[PDB]
């Protein structure tokens, strides 16, 4: 799952 | 096993020679009688001891500095990297298929 | 000093007492006698523990050679070391002391395989457990099996109707390939395998004896209870003359959990030798990958990722390439594997998951998100994948598979713009509204197998929108108000032709116009 | 006595190696070691080829010097179990720890045992309501089965399980056996007085009308003993369902403290590790245990096991093992106990086997499964509702929200027994009450 | 089948050696003959140095190593038992574990000789 | 027996046929240790100390008897190191006698419920997550929020209580240092010298410069020490600081000893380690003497890591928790609990019966108060009820401060406590509430105090007197 | 992801690399295409965050 988060911190960081 | 149990078996002990008098006169013939399927001993010089994915440890070489060019008698030459207690860990700059047991 | 080379030993071997043992005790001079255990096909354990006893002796022993031990326990000889052998244990390691003899049987793995093993609740090993006696109308082959080769198999053509709408037309299952049913737990993989398994009783009372489907279900590492569930569920639908029982569950051996997937391929093989079609669901591989990962670490081999050996991709692979479809040559039957592997939260970039992706021509995902929406089963239809495509897709079901996928397509992506109530659209508000139309059609109760031809019947009046007027929180019991309140007659020539035709789109085409919904 | 009487060999921290000149013992078997400060009970695990077993001792084994004679038993450890065992507490060799005299045994059984086969298992499938609302709402308990509480570490599972004997245990007819397998040494003199308070547990010549059998191995004991006391709650639980033949309660606390020890020991043996740092042999020794706990034809154990999760992980291998071995399972979350909500059953990871339309009906299945829908839906708007607010939601969404704040703080509930440092009464739900009410 | 028991235990893979042949040469009541023998064999690894490469050199092959052992050791009224006991021990390359053998054979004996 | 083998913190001793599994061994330096691994052909020794003065064929000693500490009222005001030689240079520890540190924790029959407090003198935790004695209270919090500040105020505290009550009812305090610096363990001792708290504390300190065993075993000589005092009737307090740098001790102990490592390189049995610790720490029945013994496991997370490996292991085994929480450190809230996190389960069943009857609508006032504070951070509305208890939460934590190394009674606690959730203390701007606790403490007569003291309950007497006095303070702000 | 919105060849236009996309070896009527729609591309993805 250390893949989801970086791309939920990508999300997150584009927001 | 201790050293203080193993250094006391360097002075002789044995109070009897009916072994060590007979079998010294034998081992010699015996030990030549099988000249054939020797290989002459290396302390100076490097044998192969075994070989594998392009790193050959080479039993003997007594006086390899650590990272010196050693050359195989196929003509490949190696680095000696790693220098254990008994064996030579050397690399193989090449074809390591050309390097057999011994 | 000259005595220095001599003072640590350097042995080329670990058990050298046993070796001279086999030369000291002849030395006494009363003990000439015959008195010398044989080592050329007997063993003598040296150290049992965890399953695993090392065995001394056994010259004539082959790799993978099924030996017995004393105490009546078997075993399978693995690791074949230069002084001793590594044998795995098929039952507890309580029976078995230091010093019991081993008797090798020479055969590789055994189990028996036939027309009279269906309906027997069998282990990974052969021996019934279901109390309906031995099983009497079979023959033993082996284990591990050669897959078949490249001559040896066909083009896959004919489906392999599963019963489930959100599979059958989405993510379609021909005869003779693999498909994996990939998920987190408790989101529907098990319930889909059954689906597929009650499916072929309601499919093989239809069909001829060369187009039925025997299935085979392997419960590796599963609880017993489960499995008494199951049978018990099989047996409440009559569906148990179709099914053999594999089990090795998380009470039996680590071997035995291992052997499991094996054995069960073996007994299926039978029907893909001889013409008839299978359909085997290796249920839990991750279980059999951990069962194998213990029984190899126990035997001193060196771990990889996540401690796995190296080698077991090719304990999946060397599995699964037996399920095929062989050519007219070679009888023209079928097995269809059905693989199911655990994911643990979500993670899909795993070391079995994705080997077993890598393997497997289709892949079903489900996913705990979407399970718990109402959609049930929860199948991704985006990450699902099926190899075979439009090959072996149901004609009819073909006609509108193209135009589910497509509007499914858009509606995934119309998602992250529903949330502004205000903001119409009034074009991405019809897909959005159709993809909710289609997306809770394909909703299905579990252990209720729908037939293709009611399945293609149902989403057809969804993807031409004569459910379009009801609402979208009535679609689960309008679905049956459209399939009870046509003719019969729309089934039983849709069920024979093969094919929606010309000559019959006209017909429920006015059939869904006499329909009742219960919405406008 | 030249042969039969073996001597430690080798001592690595819990694990003592005999050495025996013949005869050695079968694995599993117990052994005794002569002039130790306390009876301390060897048990073989390994044969090491050398005429040399591996033993993991039941006790301390601070003290152990390499000459000290090792006799056998030729047995496993073997519990006094029967009637006589109901009100006593025991650790894993069988000895009483509560000071009462010894153990009124009828038989004396082993605590290693095959399980019950594939033709002796029940499929059943009856309620068993328990007063709180997520579980006898979204994931009902089997009447029979198997039931773990997972989550970790301050979550509430110990108090869960204490709400549990007090609504079922009481109200359930049979008796009731109590393994605490490593938690609290507190807790197990909290739940021995309790009960004595409440008449369970009953002390004198009247011990025997009493309901429930403690068996104690708590996280003081060395891991050779919380390694076994499960086995040993097991075996005092089958002989009430074996031989006795009537339902029990199993509620075995911790669960996890089971295959911690047996980490803890075999990083000793000298076999490889597996994955993040247990055993290659978890789910060969999970399977050899919870496969023991199972309703067969004659009676039934009805198993409360109280799961820990390290770090709050369920992708760890010892809680994933697990999950495979239950019927019903509690997933317990830390981020619903911060806010407020008590007890804190995660309602979209919670499941059960019992949540079936066939068996507790169609309206209670629609009402559970309409919680689940809306608080998934719920759930997927969170980042939403995070950072662009609740003033730009649709209006079934921001209604959907409003019934899942609402259904949130109706699935809390105050507990029997959490009143002693809460204040709020308890309140015990009848089942029809809840339905209607979701 | 009937193996009297040694006075002291010992450790492994070398001292078992010693156990078994001092079991074996108790059987025989030739305990302090092959002890003697021991001694011979330790200081005629000390005389020669065409012993010593049959135990410290790696390129032996194992078929001359056991023939050398069998054919010295054919003759001279050498035990059964140190004839047997070379004979297992040079077929493994075990001759370098003679000096740490015959000091558990003494700690044995000396155990036994009271 | 002679040494094999030195490095990796182990000594691998030939010999030693006699010695025990945990026998304290001790060479020929001077150095001790522990014969930890018993194997079939040496003895594995860790060394209690540092390894550079053993060499090989170094002779060990058996001492004839297991890892022992001098323990007794002689070690009341000592410093010593982890296996209790004194380190302060007054002499060798007279008055004392030596015992065991691994012993078994008394079993279920033993201990008895917990009825009587263990003031700490912080009004915030007594006030919120109050202590009885025989409780495990884990202070966990990030680095630098003040853990260490709470301890040294429970153990002062505990001096300042000793000569109030009798002999049978005292509290005798171990401080445990584990990995801190030198510096900070001589300002410690100087602080308890100063204050006069060095009368009832010992000093167990493995400092960070000393090697691992000494910071493993410095928690069980510690808790072997305050065993004294609870196996004899008597009461102990118990203070281990960084169990997290104990546990980052027994990994590298565990690491240097080829043990295959768990989660975050930990060995397997670091649950077990924490839980052989503080399960000693309980409340014996009457028949073993009635003895108590407090713990205080101290752990450092990373950013709030809660759930951490050793956080959750040390959680799991403790019966409350106390969450320092770094945001309010920083805003000045000094001490920073987090009362959304913080428990105690012994808790309100054996506490101060005034504190439990004036402290319950403290904590419901400050419930709602994080019920306000968690959707009023915008500055949207005013509803006039969100916004007075919004006041009076604010006015609770602005009265819940306190500055270091002043830990106040509980009489003055529970009067301050009383005046806040009142309404007496209404109001007042909010910066004046630290003089306006001290002149309510000051104004109120101390017959109050020490009737208060006296009876233990607000009697109906009591409230009515305290109401009227509460009238007649010169509060500022007016 | 190019294979979620169903565009078949699934063909990363923006990881996919040549040694023939030199403008020496192909020329200019062939490199300033290639270039020009990388640039849309990889604008369109840049753009893609506030678009959606
Ligand atoms: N079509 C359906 N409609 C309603 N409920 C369903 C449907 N399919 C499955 N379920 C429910 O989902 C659950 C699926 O459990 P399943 O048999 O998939 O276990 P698993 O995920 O294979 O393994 P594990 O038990 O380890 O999680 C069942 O309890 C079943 O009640
Ligand atoms: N009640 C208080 N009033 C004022 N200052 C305080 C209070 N409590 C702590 N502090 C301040 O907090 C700082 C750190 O406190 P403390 O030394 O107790 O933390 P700590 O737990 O030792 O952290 P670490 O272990 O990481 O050093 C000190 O400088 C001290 O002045
Ligand atoms: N129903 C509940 N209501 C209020 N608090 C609870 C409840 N359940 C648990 N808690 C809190 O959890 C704490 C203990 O949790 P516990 O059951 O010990 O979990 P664990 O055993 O995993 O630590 C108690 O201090 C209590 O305050
Ligand atoms: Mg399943
Ligand atoms: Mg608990
Ligand atoms: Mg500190």
């Amino acid at each position: 799952s250390n893949q989801a988060v970086k791309q939920r911190i990508r999300a997150i960081k584009n927001i | 096993a201790d050293a203080k149990a193993l250094d006391e078996l360097r002075k002789p002990k044995f109070s009897s020679k009916y072994l060590i008098q007979h079998v010294s006169q034998k081992l010699i013939p015996a030990v030549k009688e099988w000249e054939k399927s020797y290989q002459p001993p290396v302390i100076h010089l490097g044998r192969v001891l075994s070989v594998g994915d392009g790193i050959a440890r080479v039993y003997g070489l007594k006086s390899v500095q650590a990272g010196e060019l050693v050359c195989f008698d196929s003509g490949v030459k190696g680095m000696a990297l790693n220098l254990q207690a008994d064996h030579v860990g050397v690399v193989v700059f090449g074809n390591d298929s050309v390097i057999h047991q011994g | 000093k000259a005595l220095d080379e001599l003072r640590k030993p350097k042995f080329s071997s670990k058990y050298l007492i046993q070796h001279v043992s086999q030369k000291l005790i002849p030395a006494v001079k009363e003990w000439e006698k015959s008195y010398q255990p044989p080592v050329i096909h007997l063993g003598r354990v040296l150290s049992v523990g965890d399953g695993i006893a090392r065995v001394y002796g056994l010259k004539s022993v082959q790799a993978g050679e099924l030996v017995c031990f004393d105490s009546g326990v078997k075993g399978m000889a693995l690791n074949l070391q230069a002084d001793h052998v590594g044998v795995v244990v098929f039952g507890n390691d309580s029976v078995i002391h230091q010093g019991d003899l081993v008797y090798r049987t020479g055969q590789i793995v055994n189990v028996p395989i036939g027309p009279g093993t269906l309906g027997r609740v069998t282990d990974g090993l052969g021996q019934p457990i279901d109390g309906k006696g031995p099983l009497t109308n079979v023959r033993s082959s082996l284990v591990e099996v050669k897959a078949p080769g490249i001559i040896a198999r066909q083009s896959v053509r004919e489906p392999l109707f599963t019963g489930v709408k959100a599979v059958d037309a989405l993510v379609p299952i021909g005869r003779g390939q693999r498909e994996l049913i990939i998920g987190d737990r408790q989101t529907g993989k098990t319930a889909v395998a059954i689906d597929a398994i009650i499916h072929q009783k309601n499919c093989n009372e239809q069909v001829p004896k060369a187009q039925r489907v025997y299935c085979v279900y392997v419960a590796v590492g599963q609880k017993r209870s489960t499995v008494a569930q199951l049978v018990k569920l099989f047996t409440q639908t009559g569906a148990m003359r179709y099914t053999i029982m594999v089990s090795a569950t998380a009470s039996d051996a680590a071997p035995l959990q291992f052997l499991a997937p094996y054995s069960g391929c073996a007994m299926a093989e039978y029907f893909r030798d001889t013409g008839k079609h299978g359909l085997i669901i290796y249920d839990d591989l991750s279980k059999q990958s951990v069962a194998y990962r213990q029984m190899s670490l126990l035997l001193r081999r060196p771990p990889g990722r996540e401690a796995f050996p190296g080698d077991v991709f090719y304990l999946h692979s060397r599995l699964l390439e037996r399920a095929a479809k062989l050519s007219k040559e070679l009888g023209g039957g079928s097995l269809t594997a059905f693989p199911v592997i655990e994911t643990q939260a979500g993670d899909v970039s795993a070391y079995i998951a994705t080997n077993v992706i890598s393997i497997t021509d289709g892949q079903i995902f489900l996913e705990t998100e979407l399970f718990y929406k109402g959609i049930r089963p929860a199948l991704n239809v985006g990450l699902s994948v099926s190899r075979v495509g439009s090959a072996a897709q149901f004609p009819g079901m073909k006609q509108v598979a193209g135009t589910l996928k497509l509007e499914l397509a858009q509606y995934r992506e119309v998602a992250a713009f529903a949330q502004f109530g205000s903001d119409l659209d009034a074009a991405t508000q019809y897909v959005l509204e159709r993809g909710a139309r289609l997306t809770e059609m394909l909703k299905q109760k579990q252990f209720a197998p729908i037939p293709i031809e009611r399945q293609t019947v149902a989403v057809y009046a969804a993807t031409k929108g004569f459910l379009d007027k009801v609402r979208v929180q009535d679609i689960v019991a309008a679905e049956e108000a459209v399939i009870s309140q046509v003719n019969p007659a729309v089934f039983k020539i849709l069920k024979a032709n093969g094919k929606i035709t010309p000559a019959l789109d006209a017909h429920l085409k006015a059939e869904l116009r006499k329909v009742k919904l219960p919405g406008a | 006595p030249a042969i039969d009487a073996g001597y430690v060999s080798q001592v690595i921290g819990p694990v003592v190696d005999v050495r025996f000149d013949g005869e050695l013992p079968s694995i599993l078997s117990s052994l005794e070691v002569e002039g130790h400060s306390v009876r301390l009970v060897l048990e073989v695990a390994q044969h090491m080829g050398d005429n040399t077993v591996r033993c993991i001792a039941m006790d301390s084994t601070d003290g152990l010097v390499r000459g000290q004679k090792v006799v056998d038993t030729g047995s496993p450890i073997k519990v006094p179990v029967g009637r006589g065992t109901l009100g006593r507490i025991m650790n894993v060799i069988g000895e009483p720890v509560d000071e009462q005299g010894p153990i009124d045994a009828a038989d004396i059984w082993s605590i290693h045992r095959e399980a019950p086969e594939f033709t002796e298992q029940s499929t059943e499938q009856e309620i068993l309501v328990t007063g709180i609302k997520v579980v006898d709402l979204l994931a009902p308990y089997q009447r029979g089965g198997k039931i773990g509480l997972f989550g970790g570490a301050g979550v509430g599972k110990t108090v869960l399980i204490m709400e549990l004997i007090n609504n079922v245990a009481k109200a359930h007819g049979g008796f009731s056996v109590f393994a605490g397998v490593g938690e609290r040494t507190r807790e197990g003199n909290d739940l021995y007085r309790e009960m004595i308070e409440s008449g369970v547990i009953k002390l004198g010549a009247e011990r025997g009308n009493s309901k429930c059998t403690l068996v104690y191995g708590q996280m003081n004991e060395p891991p050779g003993a919380r390694a076994r006391v499960a086995l040993t709650g097991l075996t005092v639980a089958e002989y009430f369902r074996d031989i006795e033949g009537q339902d029990v309660l199993l509620f075995v606390d911790n669960i996890f403290r089971f295959t911690q020890a047996n980490s803890e020991v075999s990083a000793l043996l000298g076999r490889i590790p597996s994955a993040v740092g247990y055993q290659p042999t978890l789910a060969t020794d999970l399977g050899g245990l919870q496969e023991r706990i199972t309703t067969t034809t004659k009676g039934s154990i009805t198993s409360v096991q109280a799961v820990y999760v390290p770090a709050d992980d369920l992708t760890d291998p010892a809680p994933a093992t697990t999950f495979a071995h239950l019927d019903a399972t509690t997933v317990l979350s830390r981020s619903i106990a911060e806010l407020g909500i008590y007890p804190a059953v995660d309602p979209l990871d919670s499941t059960s086997r019992m949540l079936n339309p066939n068996v507790i009906g169609a309206e209670h299945y629609n009402v559970a499964r309409g919680v689940q829908k809306v608080l998934q839906d719920y759930k997927n708007l969170q980042d939403i509702i995070a950072i662009l607010g609740m003033d730009e939601l649709s209006e079934e969404d921001k209604l959907t929200v409003a019934r899942a704040r609402k259904i949130q703080r109706f699935l809390s509930q105050p507990f029997q027994v959490a009143e002693v440092f809460t204040g709020t009464p308890g309140k015990y739900v009848d089942l029809a009450d809840t339905i209607s009410g979701f | 089948l009937k193996l009297p028991t040694a006075p002291l235990q010992l450790s492994g893979t070398s001292a078992q050696i010693a156990t078994l042949l001092w079991q074996v040469a108790a059987k025989e009541n030739q305990l302090d003959k092959v002890q003697d023998e021991l001694y011979q064999f330790i200081e005629l690894f000390k005389q020669h140095s065409e012993l010593r490469r049959l135990a410290t050199d790696p390129f032996v092959p194992t078929l001359v190593r056991t023939k050398i052992i069998s054919s010295v050791l054919k003759d001279s009224g050498a035990s059964e038992i140190t004839k047997k006991l070379f004979e297992a021990l040079a077929d493994e390359g075990a001759l370098s574990a003679l000096l740490e053998v015959t000091v558990n054979y003494e700690e044995l004996m000396l155990a036994h000789k009271k």
